[PDB]
């Protein structure tokens, strides 16, 4: 019909999704209301400017921002001097999602830099000369897998990597993030991710790890950083994804997890919050929405008959709308929410989440939903590792040619 | 000594007492990637830090230099590691270092390294006596700081400091009943003290939660806590709950109340309740209301739930195909 608004966020009923504060104001409701007012302005900008909405992913702008950052960053990035492999990963993955090829010259330079970040005793540090740490180790391995050449695969010292992982393993099943460092569920995911990709998983490496992760699931249904702590989207992604890698998703109450994650999508904004009663943030487009493909696969493996065969269990349209309308910087790059500055981390995870929202796949069944112009469609991403599924397959196949160190 | 933000701060390459040391440039290779164009001050501190790290110089001057490196990038975990090596090697007063970490956390509370450092100090000193008051001050500025709640749980659990925390929780719920971190802390405290199997406790907690729901019916935290403390035993174990929620429908409704009803119905059907079919259709009606009107952002979830209930609880569900 002519009176019909094809954009979910712009429909007149949508106004009914604004916060009801029951006339009781607290810091939480004040802050939520402030975000909603700003988002409503974005949504209504077309109507007030008397234009027809056109949702376009600004590909050329994002490419320019990424191409430059891969080489050089301003001192705004001093605070990430101990996360340089993350920068390689975020940028290379964004480019992959945008289907922009990686020049071999660039590929080789990334390889060589990551070599310099690799510790003699295994793992990768945040920069050359820095001690190894599981987070930049995860980033470095993902980046090398995105490149996917023989040179890239060969960078990783697999024997030392395994030794490194063992050095971090705790008796209760958990892993330190680094020597003399903190323990939380991120470390389990980082370790599971790199060990599974590089085929270095021994029979006892992850003994107790599934059980430790399951203790992090709490009364809310999501997963906290350590047992007892509030459920959070980042830790819940790490927990579920690590359990999927370990083939132990059944250790969790998957039903209470499903109820928890779906409740994290904001009815007004369309994006996801990281925990109950906090604010929407574009990067949860990946951490939170990425749980839905994981849950679908898990539930499907249990023979769940009631699963959709065309859609994830979240509002794919509303998420794309949030990301496309609210999370793009006109100069290129994506961001957390309107009013925040662009950065490579949000560029990576907003695009990752957009791709998830665009692409449903369950074995043979495939269904896309692409909001806005068709050129908006991104390359798919693997919900466990968040690199291209082709890169996952290619890497795992390659490393399976090698024996697990120690045999 | 010389604060990083002092008007009279001088670069390390200009300091007389560092003249003997050759700074060590970062080794980024012949053709760098993700190369950060550091400020002068930043590159100067880290060139000298690389030098002392490389030589493993355990000196007072190296210790003071780590303070500057940390101020410039508090997420540099290598600097923190070396600072802790120096604390032990130089036998530095650890209460002085507690004073230092409290100041740093106050200024940069959203950082893993600073909280881990504080934990190491408390472990070394075996002294938790400043912790709850310190954490309370951080929470007075950001009542949801994840690291602060995490450190608070560790301190309480490790040093058995349970006695006053319920009181603290009640204070924060009064300030902001929507603070989910605080509802989480409530569950953490009760679970580890009385537990929830004590009927007097469970009763107290449900009445309290219902009272908060009545005051702020659209506050999702209270709804999640009510469900959380009842769900493992099974919602259908509590026959009065249903009727009492239905009694809030008129002037205290929300998509949360409706969703809870569906959860009650779901458990009833799982435990072979009376009037199987009556309950099913009530549930399916609600799922439809949620999917189509009341909670459309979750339409895919609610349609999945309706489908699941149908698939296993319809009168035809256990009937052989031949019938
Ligand atoms: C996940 C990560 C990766 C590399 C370095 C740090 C981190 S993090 O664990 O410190 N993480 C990300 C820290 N963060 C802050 C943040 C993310 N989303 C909202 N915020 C405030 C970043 C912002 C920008 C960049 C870039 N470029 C890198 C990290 C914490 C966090 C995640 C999600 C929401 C809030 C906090
Ligand atoms: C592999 C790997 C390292 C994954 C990272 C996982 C991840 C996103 C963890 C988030 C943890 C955290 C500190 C949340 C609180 O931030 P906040 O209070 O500023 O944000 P909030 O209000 O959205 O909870
Ligand atoms: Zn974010």
């Amino acid at each position: 019909p002519v009176w019909s608004e094809p954009l979910y966020s712009l429909r007149p009923e949508h106004a009914r999704e604004r916060l009801q504060d029951d006339s009781v104001e607290t810091v939480t409701s004040i802050e939520q209301a402030k975000v909603e007012e700003k988002i409503q302005e974005v949504f209504s900008s077309y109507k007030f400017n008397h234009l027809v909405p056109r949702l376009v992913l600004q590909r050329e702008k994002h490419f320019h921002y990424l191409k430059r950052g891969l080489r050089q960053l301003t001192d705004a990035y001093e605070c990430l001097d101990a996360s340089r492999p993350w920068l390689c990963y975020w940028i290379l993955h964004s480019l992959e999602l945008l289907d922009e090829p990686i020049p071999q010259i660039v590929a080789t330079d990334v390889c060589q830099f990551l070599e310099l970040c690799q510790s003699p005793d295994g793992g990768f540090g945040g920069g050359p000369g820095q001690y190894p740490h599981l987070a930049p180790t995860y980033a470095a391995v993902n980046a090398l897998c995105i490149i996917g050449t023989e040179e890239a695969y060969n960078v990783i010292n697999r024997e030392k990597l395994l030794q490194y992982l063992y050095s971090l393993k705790q008796p209760d099943g958990s892993f330190l993030m680094h020597v003399g460092g903190e323990v939380d569920v991120r470390s389990a995911y980082c370790a599971a991710s790199v060990a599974s990709l590089t085929n270095i998983i021994t029979p006892d490496l992850f003994e107790g790890t599934a059980e430790w992760i399951a203790r992090c699931q709490n009364w809310e249904g999501g997963i906290g950083g350590v047992p007892g702590m509030e459920a959070h989207g980042g830790y819940t992604f790490c927990g579920l994804a690590a359990l999927v890698i370990l083939k132990k998703e059944r250790s969790l109450n998957l039903k209470s997890l499903l109820q928890w994650v779906t409740s994290r999508q904001m009815r007004f904004e369309g994006g996801f919050q990281g925990r109950c009663n906090k604010l929407v943030d574009g990067c949860y487009s990946f951490w939170q929405a990425g749980l839905l493909p994981l849950l679908h696969r898990a539930l499907h493996a249990q023979g769940d008959p009631a699963l959709s065969m065309s859609h994830w269990m979240f509002h794919q349209q509303a998420l794309q709308e949030y990301i496309l309308m609210c999370c793009q910087c006109p100069a290129g790059g994506l961001l957390d929410k309107p009013g925040k500055s662009r950065d490579f981390y949000h560029t990576c995870y907003c695009l990752s989440g957009l791709s998830i929202a665009q692409h449903f796949g369950s074995g043979a069944m495939l269904h896309d939903v692409v909001m806005g112009v068709p050129e908006n469609v991104l390359q798919p991403t693997h919900p466990v590792y968040n690199i291209g599924p082709d890169k996952v397959i290619q890497a795992t196949t390659h490393f399976l040619q090698k024996p697990v160190p120690g045999f | 000594f010389l604060s990083l933000d002092s008007p009279t701060y001088v670069l390390y390459r200009d300091r007389a007492e560092w003249a003997d040391i050759d700074p060590v440039p970062q080794n980024d290779g012949p053709s760098p990637v993700v190369q950060i164009i550091y400020s002068e001050k930043f590159r100067d501190v880290y060139d000298y830090f690389r030098a002392v790290l490389q030589r493993d110089e355990r000196s007072e001057r190296a210790f003071k230099l780590t303070r500057d490196a940390i101020e410039l990038n508090a997420a540099n975990y290598t600097v923190w590691h070396f600072r802790r090596v120096l604390l032990r090697s130089l036998q530095k007063d650890l209460q002085e270092e507690m004073n230092y970490i409290i100041a740093i956390i106050e200024e940069q509370p959203k950082n893993y390294q600073v909280w881990h450092h504080r934990r190491v100090l408390v472990e070394w000193l075996k002294d938790p006596s400043q912790e709850l008051e310190f954490i309370a001050d951080i929470l007075n500025q950001d009542a949801k700081n994840y690291h602060a709640w995490q450190h608070r749980q560790w301190v309480i659990q490790e040093f058995r400091l349970w006695d006053n925390e319920l009181q603290y929780v009640d204070q924060l719920l009064k300030e902001d009943v929507r603070n989910n971190s605080v509802w989480n802390q409530r569950h953490f405290v009760i679970s580890n003290t009385t537990g929830y199997s004590d009927r007097a406790v469970l009763e107290r907690e449900v009445q309290y939660t219902l009272e908060m729901i009545k005051l702020v019916p659209h506050n999702e935290s209270a709804w999640n806590y009510l469900k959380g403390i009842l769900q493992d035993r099974g919602l259908s174990r509590y026959p009065n709950l249903l009727n009492q929620l239905l009694d809030l429908q008129p002037s205290h409704s929300s998509p949360y109340l409706i969703a809870f009803l569906v959860d009650i119905y779901e458990d009833m059907l799982e435990n072979q309740c009376d009037n199987k079919e009556d309950i099913l259709n009530k549930a399916l009606e609600l799922c439809e209301i949620l999917a189509k009107e009341k909670d459309t952002i979750r339409k895919e979830y609610w349609r999945y739930i309706g489908r699941s209930l149908q698939s296993k609880h319809s009168r035809e569900s256990d009937i052989p195909a031949s019938v």
